[PDB]
Formats: C-alpha cells, structure tokens, sequence
RNA sequence: UCGCACGCCCGGCGGCGACGACCCAUUCGAACGUCUGCCCUAUCAACUUUCGAUGGUAGUCGCCGUGCCUACCAUGGUGACCACGGGUGACGGGGAAUCAGGGUUCGAUUCCGGAGAGGGAGCCUGAGAAACGGCUACCACAUCCAAGGAAGGCAGCAGGCG
RNA sequence: GAAACUGCGAAUGGCUCAUUAAAUCAGUUAUGGUUCCUUUGGUCGCUCGUACUUGGAUAACUGUGGUAAUUCUAGAGCUAA
C-alpha cells in the first residue's frame, strides 16, 4: 500500500539505497480523512497494536476552550477561513489541525451574559421580547448583587472579539487532529494571534 | 540442528621435510627400542611435547 | 523580527492572551551543566528545536565538531575529524563525518571554523539529529 | 521473525544455568514473569539439574502439577515459571524452603532456608510511581506494584515483604556502609560494604564496593541489591558468603580439604 | 428442471422432476425470495403460492 | 459466565478456585534512531534537485520521531579523507585453515541477526504477517475434466527428473 | 462421549542464501519519540443514575438435493453459549 519508509529514497550523499526487503506491515500508510463539514460521520480503523483511530469524515460540531474567560462550550463549525498549508483546503471545507474556523458565539454570548451579565453583541435599541435574556441580567438578591457588581470590573472584552461577537461567529483554530481523534477541537483566537490571522485573511482577501 | 559435538582434533602432524635419512633413522630406532606399529606413534608422541613445550615456551616469556 | 511565515509562530505552553487590566517565555535547562544562554531568556524567537526554548531533550551522547558550513536555514554542518587504526600497518588515516546539526538561533553570532559542542536528541528531520548546545570560539579570532 | 520467538536453544541458553551440550538440541524457554529470561532458572532446571528430584520433562511436569511447588508463597504450576532472584521454594511435602541467591561464583545456590525465614523476602526498588489519587507505587525488581508504601523508601533501596500479605515490613536504604549482593556482571554474585556511588548524568552510575577480606571493585548500580545495614544481612549468606577467592586459592582448599579427607 | 418444493409448516419437502415449460414460463424470469403463485404447476396446485429461494444449476 | 466442596444466621450470609476485562507496571520482545567498522574498480570524477535532493514552517498518514507524504518558502546536500556509478564465484557476525612475529585465504553450513517461499504486487484475520504447509490478481510453469469448470506452489522430511 | 459452535495456536519451528556493499551485521547507547497476546503484581461498590437472570438467530442432528469433479455447498426443519 501507501508505504512510510525511508529505504526507498535516496541519502544524505545523493545515492541510491537498493531495497533489501518489501513492503512491511508497520511500513503502513493509510489514505487521508479530509474531514469536511457536515452532519457527522465517523469511520473506525483498528491499527497496529490492535487500538482504534477514529477517521472523522464531515463533521459539525467540536467543543471550543475560549481561554483568557476559561469557558469551553461545544459549537457548531461554520466554516473554514484560514489554512496555513493549502489555499484549496480553505477553498475545500477541510477540517485539519490548525486550520482556521469559525463557530457560532451564541454559547459563549449566553456565558458572558450569564456570569457577568452584561450584553454582548446586542446593537443597541433592540430588546429580545421573550424577555430571557433581560430576566438573565436583571433582579438579582442585595448578597449577590454585590458579586455581580465586584465581578463587572472585569468584564471588559476585546474589541475584536466584540465585534466577532456581534457579528455573531468567532474566528478559531483547531488544535486536535480530526483524521485521529475523531474530533474537531481547539480554541477561541483572541490576541495578537487574532489579530495576525486577521491581518492574513484580509490581505488574502486583497 | 542437531545434538552433537562435532569437535575433534589431529593428535599428530607430518613432518615437512619427508625424506630425511637422520630422521627416518631416528624414528625407526625409537619403533625399534619401544615396539611401535607405524610412524604416527613417534609422530603422536613428538607433537604431545611440541604443545607442552610451547605452553613452556609462552608461560617463559611471559 | 517574528511571525515571518504563514502560521503564528508561538510557543505551546505558554498562555499569552490572558486578560490585562512583555510575554514570559518557555524555556530550561538541558542538563549536563550546560549553561543556558542569555540570548535564551532574553530573546524574543520562536522554535520548535532549539534545545533551551522548545520542544526536544537532549539524551544520549554528546559529542563535538569544527563549523563547516552555515547555509541552510537554521542548521549548520559540522565536521567530526578523528582517525582510524588498522591493525595491519600500525598507522592511522584521517577520516571525517559531516554531519548536520540543528543550530538554534539563540546562537546569534558564530563564524565558520568554530569548535561547537552537540547532543544527540528526538530526529529533528531526514539527516538531522544533534543539537549545538555550546559553542567555543576559533582560536585567535578575538576582534 | 514475524512474531515474538517461542523456542530457546541449548547452546543459546544462559551459562550460569550449566546445561550441558549433548542432551538435546534445546533448552527450555522459560515463561515470561517476573524476572528477566538471562537472570532467571526455571522450575525445570531448578527441579531437574540442581536437586535431581525429576529425571525427565514429564517428571518435572508431574511433580509440579500434582501441586507441590509453592513458589514465593504461592503454588506455581508451568515447569518453565522463572524462577529468579530472591524467589523462595516452599516444598511443602519433603519439608524444604529454598531461596534463589547467587552464589561465589555465577551460579544459583540451592541454599536451605529455615520457615521463619523462608516466610519474608528481600526486593530491590525499581520504581515510584504516583498513580491516579496521589497514591504512590514501588515497583521493585520482580514485578511487585506495591500501593501506598513508606516516603522514605527510594529508587534505588531494598525492603523485606511478607510473602503471604505482600506488605513491607522494613527496608534497607542506598548508603555507603551498607552490604550489597551483586546481581550482574563480571563481580556477579559477590557480596561486599559499599565504598563509594560516583554520579554519571546520563551515563549509568557506578558503585565502589568492598567485601570482607579487603578487595576492593566496582560495578554498574543496576547490578547492586543491597542486603542490611552494616555488615550484618537481613537474610542468610550461602556456602563461601560471596567472597571469590582466587584461582590460587580454590586451588589450595580443594587440595587442602581433600587432602584433609584422604 | 428438477424442483425442490418444501412446505415448512409441516417440515416436509419433496424433489419433482418436471420437463413443461408451459409449467415453467411462470416461474422463469423472476427473481429470488419472491412468492409466486404456483397453480400454474398441475391439477392438484391451486391457491398455493411458493416463494422461490434459489436452486443449483446445470453444472452444480 | 463456569466448577468444587457444603456450612452459618432467624429468606440472607458464605470459603477455594476457573475464565474475561479498560488502564498501569512486568516479561518476551518488536520497531525505528546515535558513534565507529566492509572486498575489487577511476577503462566510473563529479553525483543528487522543482518526479524530494538538503533544510524551514504548517498539516496529512503512521504505533511513534522523521520529507514518510502534501502545500509554500530557502538553495541547499555529498565528493581526492575516493562520493557517485559498476563488479562481486558477496547474506553479516561469532568463527575455520595455514602459520615464528606480522599476515594470507575462507565462512551457504547446525549459535545470533537478516532475507525469501517460482517472479513481482495487494490484502483479510490477528497483539504480532504484507503470512504464501492463508487469500486475490498478473507473468512463467503445471494437474483433473463430461470443454461448462476446478485446483496448485518441497529453498519442510523422505523420494523423482534435470 | 464422537460432532459442531466458541477459545487458542497456526507469525514458533524447519529449509535455502537469490537479493543486499554504511545496506544487512558487530560492538555501542537511546525511545524523555512508540506498540506489545501472554505471564507475575497492582487495580477491578470511588461514577449519585427482569436483576431470583433480557432478546433472536446458527452449526452439529433429521430430511430433499445439485455438479463429472473440490476440505464445493443450497433450500427446509429444530437447538445451546
Ligand atoms: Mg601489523
Ligand atoms: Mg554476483
Ligand atoms: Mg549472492
Ligand atoms: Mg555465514
Ligand atoms: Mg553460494
Ligand atoms: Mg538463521
Ligand atoms: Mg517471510
Ligand atoms: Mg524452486
Ligand atoms: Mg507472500
Ligand atoms: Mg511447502
Ligand atoms: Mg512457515
Ligand atoms: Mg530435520
Ligand atoms: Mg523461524
């Protein structure tokens, strides 16, 4: 099959390694998972030692670490933006490792609003009339209004992630391996790693 | 594979030098004293001290 | 200076994007009472295989060679220089290896001719498995 | 190969088993355990070459599956079980306790063990492993993960386990004064006070070591098991008490005694 | 074409040789697992259907 | 889940085992790596490279490290200290013969390591195989036949032809 | 207690030396860069959510066969883990 081996090529000199054996079972490639986006499915390999892989091969959802507030919420992948490898795996939809996607910020939009209790996104003048979200920010206790008013002192976000969330989709790399785990993991960009990956899709964007 | 030993040894050696009349005299007076049935009995006997007198010769020089 | 290439270039156990309101930097040392440089701890570079800052430990042996060669990106050529002893002429006859070694750029200034010091680590490519840990000048070469 | 090997040939077998060359092309793979396969011997060779209790394989094998041999305290059954260092034989029936200690030279010792002493042996750390609640682990030289056991104890120390609980009752730390057992090496088997560790980062540490009669020698810290405080062990030395008198020397006994014997 | 007829409610099964195609052009071309009715067979076979279940050929 | 004994609180408690299991060690290993060592040949002096050659960054695959493979960059890498190409009546070693001291020639051969089952290739099962006293093709060969089909692999032990 | 399902082994052994010239191999160390049936020791009520035991097939067995022929196998009945 696909092999992994290096006697077939040549040395550090230039020179020519004649094989002195065939193809070996541990000399084993398997052909790519290319992991799309769409409603999962997830084949199973069993490999040497007799353990599984997990071959994602379209996928939705992963869970999502935003880590400078540490919330971890599983999201619905939108779509693939950034790849620091192939342009025709953005212009694909392929799921990889430290690839760039995008995820729907409704979850960690309901955090924030639920721990700080302050609106994010929300252009302002609008108010939801099934009036949840205004029974989640207001009428508290006189002891826990206290705790929410010391803990609104730190609930100052990030421009870029502001408008990402009032957009409503953040920006996200993926930090597990897809055609391994069966996953499609990773965490929220924000940073200066944002705004390098910012700077990148729009002068791709030219 | 098989069980076995398959080790063995010459106890004798041929002189180099076949037709010497000096040794072939020599030899056969010592079958003639000792009562010996060929010439590989003297030659037997001559490389027994050849080995011990070269385990002497080394065990000396050392 | 850094994130020249198309990934962000940062080091992997370091948080650098927690809420404020200079980066610290990842790095150790390698053992066998090698001094870690002050380029080190007081750079502002990336690597995956540098031996102070990155993601490899040096084990094995450690061995040593003559600069040879600096024209690969960020790995040089030494030159291990030995000789050779045949048991029939009771001579020798001098041999060599190149041989390529991963320098990190922690090294910032170092000319070719200069003894470095290397350590066998985790095979960094096809050909390369050594890291400079030390570097010591060519003699005279002061200025 | 295709596979892990299964049979062990007679010439390939380990020499301080002391097989012979003419009985068969083979020797007998021992069962993988808690001992090395070049640092064990097997039940078979124990029971047939050493005590000459069985003649044959099936008399090994009849004696050992009529449930009989209790090794460490516990009945083992498959005539190839490795039997190593430290390990102790209960026969139960003939009323033995052997314990499998090296001897002068290579070999091991059928060395007669009183009950009271056959009911503990002596097991070299291996390992301190922390596993999953904080709980720490020795792992010492035959296989033992032993749970929760003493802080002071380290990687590189000897304790004393009861065989029928598994649990530590003392132990014995790497210090220089302490005796050692060498298992390993040109100096296998020889028994001495540790003069001196010297440190190698990286490379293997080696150990100065010397024994009662003022020879002095050094060895690899793999090969050292540590067996009492001072000069005085914790079990039982064998016949000559590890000492490797020389050539010369054994030379002189044995035409001394015999001698002696007439 | 030699027929292997069973009838499993009773759990007996009977081997008729049979050479009509007349007979036989009802049960040609169709397929296997499939109940076809077999009054096409003789006097005796009305309102019995068969599923066929797939036979042996001329060269086994 | 299975087998022996069979007791005790007033239906419930019970002992000794057998099997199987996620993980951690352990054992047998396997597998890639580090330094150094190979016979003849210059009537072989330059070879390797966008068809991976030498590195970098990011992935894919893999059991793992790794140009192993992909994408984009760098233009490197080896060579009179003999590469590269060829040859070998070349499996490697422990070892054998001959020997004053050096050497010279041999090692297919019972121990260890490698390779292979006519030649190449691909795989299923399994912890472990690219298994051939397992399978599928193709090439060469070749057996039975009702001519539609079926089956094979002695460099296993004997034995046969050449 | 034949048979058959299940489990295991069939990757060991044995034969040969065609390929193979830093390749194999030898000494050497490394896996802090990995897998490992087995065997020995741990673990194995740590989880907060019909149990006095849950389901339906299948071989062996009976019974109709097919092919010239294979360690070929089909349709029907049953019946266990
Ligand atoms: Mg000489
Ligand atoms: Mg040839
Ligand atoms: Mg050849
Ligand atoms: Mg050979
Ligand atoms: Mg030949
Ligand atoms: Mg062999
Ligand atoms: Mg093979
Ligand atoms: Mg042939
Ligand atoms: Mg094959
Ligand atoms: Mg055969
Ligand atoms: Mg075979
Ligand atoms: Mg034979
Ligand atoms: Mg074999």
């Amino acid at each position: 099959g696909i092999s992994r081996d290096n006697w077939h090529k040549r040395r550090k000199t230039g020179g020519k390694r004649k094989p002195y054996h065939k193809k070996r079972k541990y000399e084993l490639g398997r052909p790519a998972a290319n992991t799309k986006i769409g409603p999962r499915r997830i084949h199973t390999v069993r490999v040497r030692g007799g353990n599984k892989k997990y071959r994602a091969l379209r996928l939705d959802v992963g869970n999502f670490s935003w880590g400078s507030e540490c919330c971890t919420r599983k999201t619905r992948i939108i779509d693939v933006v950034y790849n620091a490898s192939n342009n025709e795996l953005v212009r694909t939809k392929t799921l990889v490792k430290n690839c760039i996607v995008l995820i729907d910020s409704t979850p960690y939009r309901q955090w924030y609003e639920s721990h700080y209790a302050l609106p994010l996104g929300r252009k302002k003048g609008a108010k939801l009339t099934p009036e949840e979200e205004e029974i989640l920010n207001k009428k508290r206790s006189k002891k826990i209004q206290k705790k929410y008013d010391e803990r609104k002192k730190n609930a100052k976000i990030s421009s870029l992630l502001e408008e990402q969330f009032q957009q409503g989709k953040l920006l996200a790399c993926i930090a597990s391996r897809p055609g391994q785990c069966g996953r499609a993991d990773g965490y929220v960009l924000e940073g200066k790693e944002l705004e390098f990956y910012l700077r990148k899709i729009k002068a791709r964007k030219g | 594979p098989v069980a076995r030993s398959w080790v063995c040894r010459k106890t004798y050696v041929t002189p180099r030098r076949p037709f010497e009349k000096s040794r072939l005299d020599q030899e056969l007076k010592l079958i003639g004293e000792y009562g010996l049935r060929n010439k590989r009995e003297v030659w037997r006997v001559k490389f027994t001290l050849a080995k011990i007198r070269k385990a002497a010769r080394e065990l000396l020089t050392l | 200076d850094i994130q020249t290439e198309r990934a962000y270039q940062k080091q992997p156990t370091i948080f650098q994007n927690k809420k404020r309101v200079k980066l610290p930097r990842y790095y150790k040392n390698i053992g066998l009472g090698f001094k870690t440089p002050k380029e080190a701890i007081e750079g502002t570079y990336i690597d995956k295989k540098c031996p102070f800052t990155g993601n490899v430990s040096i084990r094995g042996r450690i061995l040593s060679g003559v600069v040879t060669k600096m024209k690969m990106q960020r790995t040089i050529v030494i030159r291990r220089d030995y000789l050779h002893y045949i048991r029939k002429y009771n001579r020798f006859e001098k041999r060599h290896k190149n041989m390529s070694v991963h320098l990190s750029p922690c090294f910032r200034d170092v000319q070719i001719g200069d003894i470095v010091t290397v350590g066998e680590c985790r095979p960094l490519s096809k050909t390369v498995r050594f890291n400079v840990l030390k570097v010591t000048k060519a003699a005279g070469t002061k200025k | 190969a295709r596979g892990p090997k299964k049979h062990l040939k007679r010439v390939a077998a380990p020499k301080h088993w002391m097989l012979d060359k003419l009985t068969g092309v083979f020797a007998p793979r021992p069962s993988t355990g808690p001992h090395k396969l070049r640092e064990c011997l097997p039940l078979i060779i124990f029971l047939r070459n050493r005590l000459k209790y069985a003649l044959t394989g099936d008399e090994v094998k009849k004696i050992c599956m009529q449930r009989f041999i209790k090794i460490d305290g516990k009945v083992r059954t498959d005539i190839t079980y490795p039997a190593g260092f430290m390990d102790v034989i209960s026969i139960d029936k003939t009323g033995e306790n052997f314990r499998l200690i090296y001897d002068t030279k290579g070999r091991f010792a059928v060395h007669r063990i009183t009950p009271e002493e056959a009911k503990y042996k002596l097991c070299k750390v291996r390992k301190i492993f922390v596993g999953t609640k904080g709980i720490p682990h020795l792992v010492t030289h035959d296989a033992r993960t032993i749970r929760y056991p003493d802080p002071l104890i380290k990687v590189n120390d000897t304790i004393q386990i009861d065989l029928e609980t598994g649990k530590i009752t003392d132990f014995i730390k790497f210090d220089t004064g302490n005796l050692c057992m060498v298992t390993g090496g040109a100096n296998l088997g020889r028994i001495g006070v540790i003069t001196n560790r010297e440190r190698h980062p990286g490379s293997f540490d080696v150990v100065h070591v010397k024994d009662a009669n003022g020879n002095s020698f050094a060895t690899r810290l793999s090969n050292i098991f540590v067996i009492g405080k001072g000069n005085k062990p914790w079990i039982s030395l064998p016949r000559g008490k590890g000492i490797r008198l020389t050539i010369a020397e054994e030379r002189d006994k044995r035409l001394a005694a015999k001698q002696s014997s007439g | 074409m030699k027929l292997n007829i069973s009838f499993p409610a009773t759990g007996c099964q009977k081997l008729i040789e049979v050479d009509d195609e007349r007979k036989l052009r009802t049960f040609y071309e169709k397929r296997m697992a499939t109940e076809v009715a077999a009054d096409a067979l003789g006097e005796e076979w009305k309102g019995y259907v068969v599923r066929i279940s797939g036979g042996n050929d001329k060269q086994g």
